[PDB]
RNA sequence: CCGCCCCCCAAACUCCGAAGGGCCGCGCCGCCCCGCCCUGGCCUGGGCGGGGCGGGCGAAUGCGGGCGGCGC
RNA sequence: CCUGCUACACCGGACCGCAGGCGUCCCACGGCGGGCUCAGCGAGGACCCUCCCGCGGAGCAGAAGGGCACAAGCCCG
RNA sequence: AGUUCGGCCAUCCUACGGCGGAAACUCCUUAACUCGUUCCGAAUUAAGAAGAGAAGCGCCGUCAGGCCCCGCCAGUACUGCGAUCGGAGACGUCGUGGGAACACGGGGUGCCGAACC
């Protein structure tokens, strides 16, 4: 959340000195461990497409049986 | 309401399990169905149930048409004319068991008292297609028959009330 | 909460069997030990002689395989002779002869259409007076034109003793084919010695008509409800032996086919 | 290696492909050889009587004899230095027609039959490698101008 | 237990599948007849040969080729 | 001597390389013909029986790999 | 339109619903004879012709599973030949050739041949 956002390359920079070589550290522009964009995952919540799940997000569907 | 799908008695089967006990239990079947009975050989050892595996455990014989049927008219009269409601496979049969073989009809126990499984098995016409050797084919869903038409039609033939 | 057997994968690893295996209409193990050849023949043809029964009909075809297909050279169908002069009880043994005999004839006569001193017609002509004894066209060793060569192919029945496909076998070969067989599986076999008179009697359907007299001389009304076409066309149980008779006499004189103009509705 | 024996290294080669499991079709006993003829070698895993050695898998060549089950085929096969010409005897599951000369033959019929439908002048029948393209007009009054794009990551 | 998602894997997993390799072919053909003998119901085939008329040189590049004996 | 892998998609390819096997067993556990369908899941039935679906999830002496369903498996002559 | 015999072996399979029958195939009726059931005419064998479109079969349907075609994925992954190119290396780059798969989306859902009604 915005809580820790300040806070999370902190503690990746104290991982990044127990691994042998190089490492790199990024913010990715996606949502969470989902698969959208933040902006693109904006639009398709605010449409209503979207096929919610536990913690991860969907399209929807449209194949296979009708309703039943 | 059409022909071809009157509901009929495919089959019954009698069926015991358990020295010469099954000799005598299959001179009972046979003086009670007019067929040579049949064994059937034990397939595991289970030690604690006291078989080996080339034994003789079991013996069964199957009655068909008129004979099938009165006999087990006969069998429900030994049940009370009684059935629970759940005894009803989900493919259409039944069946039941009775606990005395002399409660079908007074015999001298001579040969000794066993207990029977009674088992119903039901068809329509047109269930060849699923038996015969050339063009086997499934029967349709819809001509296949369903427990709730199979309770209907033992109680509207032989009248049995439904304990549950 | 229960597994699903049908499923995904399932339905991705299944293979189709042939669709005549599928039908049920042919079994290829069979098929291929009959149509096998050596091949040192380099596309000699092969003949089967096919017998297949429905529900009230009987089939007598002969038969070559090609690539792509097969050719039916001659056909016959039991239903032509009440054309011949045999009117009810159609699929029964004398039928089944009966038949044999017609489609032998006339492949006989179709392939002896126009030859003029040696014809398998004329060479090979059969046998008549209906016997019902041991026979083969291939002790008559002609050394320059043989005879007419066929297996007999029987799909799915079941190869019992006295059965009607055994019955055409025989009026084919009666008719004059060569057709390699033992007599077991016929009416009259006790493995030391065969009669002749045992077997006559269902060629020419004497079980019937004893039927039909004691089942009449016991029960009318199930004599009615048994056999209401034999006695809507009142052919006595006592005629069928020279009803048989007559069939086959016309059958050897005019073998030859006429094609029933038809009319078939969608 | 270690070990040689005659089916040694067959685990995917004599394997039957996906969903093409069971009993031949007939056409493999309806087909008809003749002395001479072209074949291809590919071994069918499901008939184990007359089952050529792995080596032959994928080779192509001449009918020699014709046997009343089997065929008689012959290949050349190099050894160390030098060609051999191996003679084998294989049933038919594992042989196939080849039409390593199809091309050939209908070049030749076409050949004979145009030389026979001459129009006057009878065209050019060598096979010619492609040329180098002739001269010609492109009309360019509807351009796209691309240029590279920017590093994006 | 069952169904939908999901992070990450295999030298002795593979429904898919390259680059790469491998084997064979690239000149004589068509149409008609006649002779000889295992194969076929036959006036069937198959093989080996003779004749008679139509034709014909059918990718590129380079270039003469094949066989044996004796021996280090 | 044998199977799979090492091995780099024709063949071939090393190590006191990796995971293993062989010196036997069966007049039936063999030949042929016919008939049959296996492992099971689900649902039923007095304290083995029945139906239904069932691409092999079984079996085929013993390693491993491959093969097989009106069969190459099981039963009978 | 149908039946028997086939070719290629799912664009043909599986599941659930519906619509048909003049002729044809099927369900179907019987146990004297024939033959047969680890027991059973269920199967099969023999002998029929009263009754059916309820099944099998033909055909239609389903934001159906499967199967098949096309485009995209993507000149990406990988790779043959050449390099006194970079880098401590692990790896990458350039020049000249070849070039996928998964996923994703739109389409479709047996035809050919011999004989008879
Ligand atoms: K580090
Ligand atoms: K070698
Ligand atoms: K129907
Ligand atoms: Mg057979």
């Amino acid at each position: 959340r915005a809580s820790a956002k300040d806070y999370v390359k902190d503690a990746l920079r104290r991982a990044k000195f127990k691994i042998p070589g190089r490492q790199a550290i990024v913010e990715s522009r996606n949502w969470g461990f989902t698969e959208f964009t933040k902006e693109e995952y904006e639009d398709l919540r605010e449409r209503g497409e979207l096929q919610y799940d536990g913690n991860n997000a969907h399209r929807i569907s449209r194949k296979g049986p009708l309703n039943l | 309401e059409n022909p071809m799908r009157r509901i009929r008695i495919e089959k019954l089967v009698l069926n015991i399990c358990i020295g010469d006990a099954l000799t005598k239990a299959a001179k009972v079947l046979q003086q009670l169905t007019d067929q040579e009975p049949t064994f059937s050989k034990s397939r595991l050892t289970i030690r604690g149930f006291g078989i080996r595996r080339g034994q003789k455990i079991s013996t069964h014989v199957t009655v068909r048409g008129e004979k099938a049927r009165e006999i087990i008219e006969r069998g429900l009269r030994v049940k009370n004319f009684e059935l629970p409601y759940s005894c009803f496979s989900t493919t259409g049969n039944f069946g039941f068991g009775i606990t005395e073989h002399i409660d079908l009809g007074i015999k001298y126990d001579s040969m000794g008292i066993y207990g029977m499984d009674f088992y119903v098995v039901l068809s329509r016409p047109g269930f060849r297609v699923n038996k015969r050797r050339a063009q086997q084919q499934h029967v349709g869903a819809s001509h296949k028959i369903t427990p709730d038409e199979a309770r209907a039609w033992v109680e509207r033939e032989f009248e049995v009330v439904y304990t549950k | 909460w229960v597994k699903v057997q049908k499923t995904r994968s399932y339905f991705k690893r299944f293979q189709v069997q042939f669709r005549r295996r599928r039908e049920g209409k042919t079994d290829y193990q069979a098929r291929k030990a009959l149509i096998i050849q050596d091949k040192n023949k380099y596309a000699t043809p092969r003949y089967r002689f096919v017998v297949r029964r429905t529900n009230k009909d009987i089939i007598c075809q002969v038969t070559a395989a090609e690539l792509t297909k097969d050719r039916v050279v001659c056909a016959a169908y039991s239903h032509e002779l009440p054309r011949y002069g045999i009117p009810v009880g159609l699929t029964n043994y004398a039928a089944a002869y009966a038949t044999g005999l017609l489609c032998g004839r006339r492949l006989l006569e179709k392939l002896s259409v126009g030859i003029k001193e040696n014809a398998l017609a004329q060479l090979y002509p059969g046998l008549d007076k209906a016997t019902g004894e041991e026979y083969h066209p291939d002790e008559n060793e002609n050394e320059e034109v043989h005879a007419f060569k066929a297996f007999l192919d029987i799909g799915l029945a079941r190869a019992s003793t006295g059965a009607r496909v055994f019955a055409a076998m025989k009026g084919a070969v009666d008719a004059g084919l060569n057709i390699p067989h033992s007599m077991k599986r016929f009416p009259g076999y006790s493995k030391d010695g065969f009669d002749s008179s045992a077997l006559r009697d269902r060629i020419m359907g004497k079980h019937v008509g004893d039927y039909m007299a004691e089942l009449k001389a016991e029960d009318e009304e199930t004599y009615r409800k048994r056999f209401s076409k034999y006695i809507a066309a009142k052919v006595e149980p006592l005629r069928l032996e020279a009803m048989y008779t007559k069939a086959h006499a016309a059958i050897r004189a005019n073998p030859q086919a006429v094609k029933a103009k038809f009319e078939i509705k969608k | 290696t270690h070990s040689q024996g005659y089916r040694c290294k067959t685990r995917y080669c004599f394997a039957r492909k996906f969903r093409r499991h069971g009993m031949a079709n007939l056409t493999t006993y309806n087909r008809v050889y003749k002395l001479g003829q072209y074949v291809n070698i590919k071994v069918n895993g499901a008939y184990h009587k007359g089952m050529p050695h792995r080596y032959y898998n994928g080779r192509t060549g001449t009918i020699f004899n014709i046997g009343p089950r089997a065929l008689g085929v012959q290949i050349q096969k190099r050894v160390r230095g030098r060609i051999m010409l191996k003679r084998i005897n294989v049933r038919l599951e594992h042989v196939h027609p080849s039409d390593c000369r199809k091309n050939h033959l209908e070049r030749v019929a076409a050949n004979d039959a145009a030389r026979r439908l001459a129009g006057q002048p009878v065209p050019c029948l060598k096979r010619q490698n492609a040329l180098p393209r002739a001269a010609h007009v492109v009309s360019i009054a509807s351009a796209i101008d691309i240029t590279p794009l920017k590093y994006d990551g």
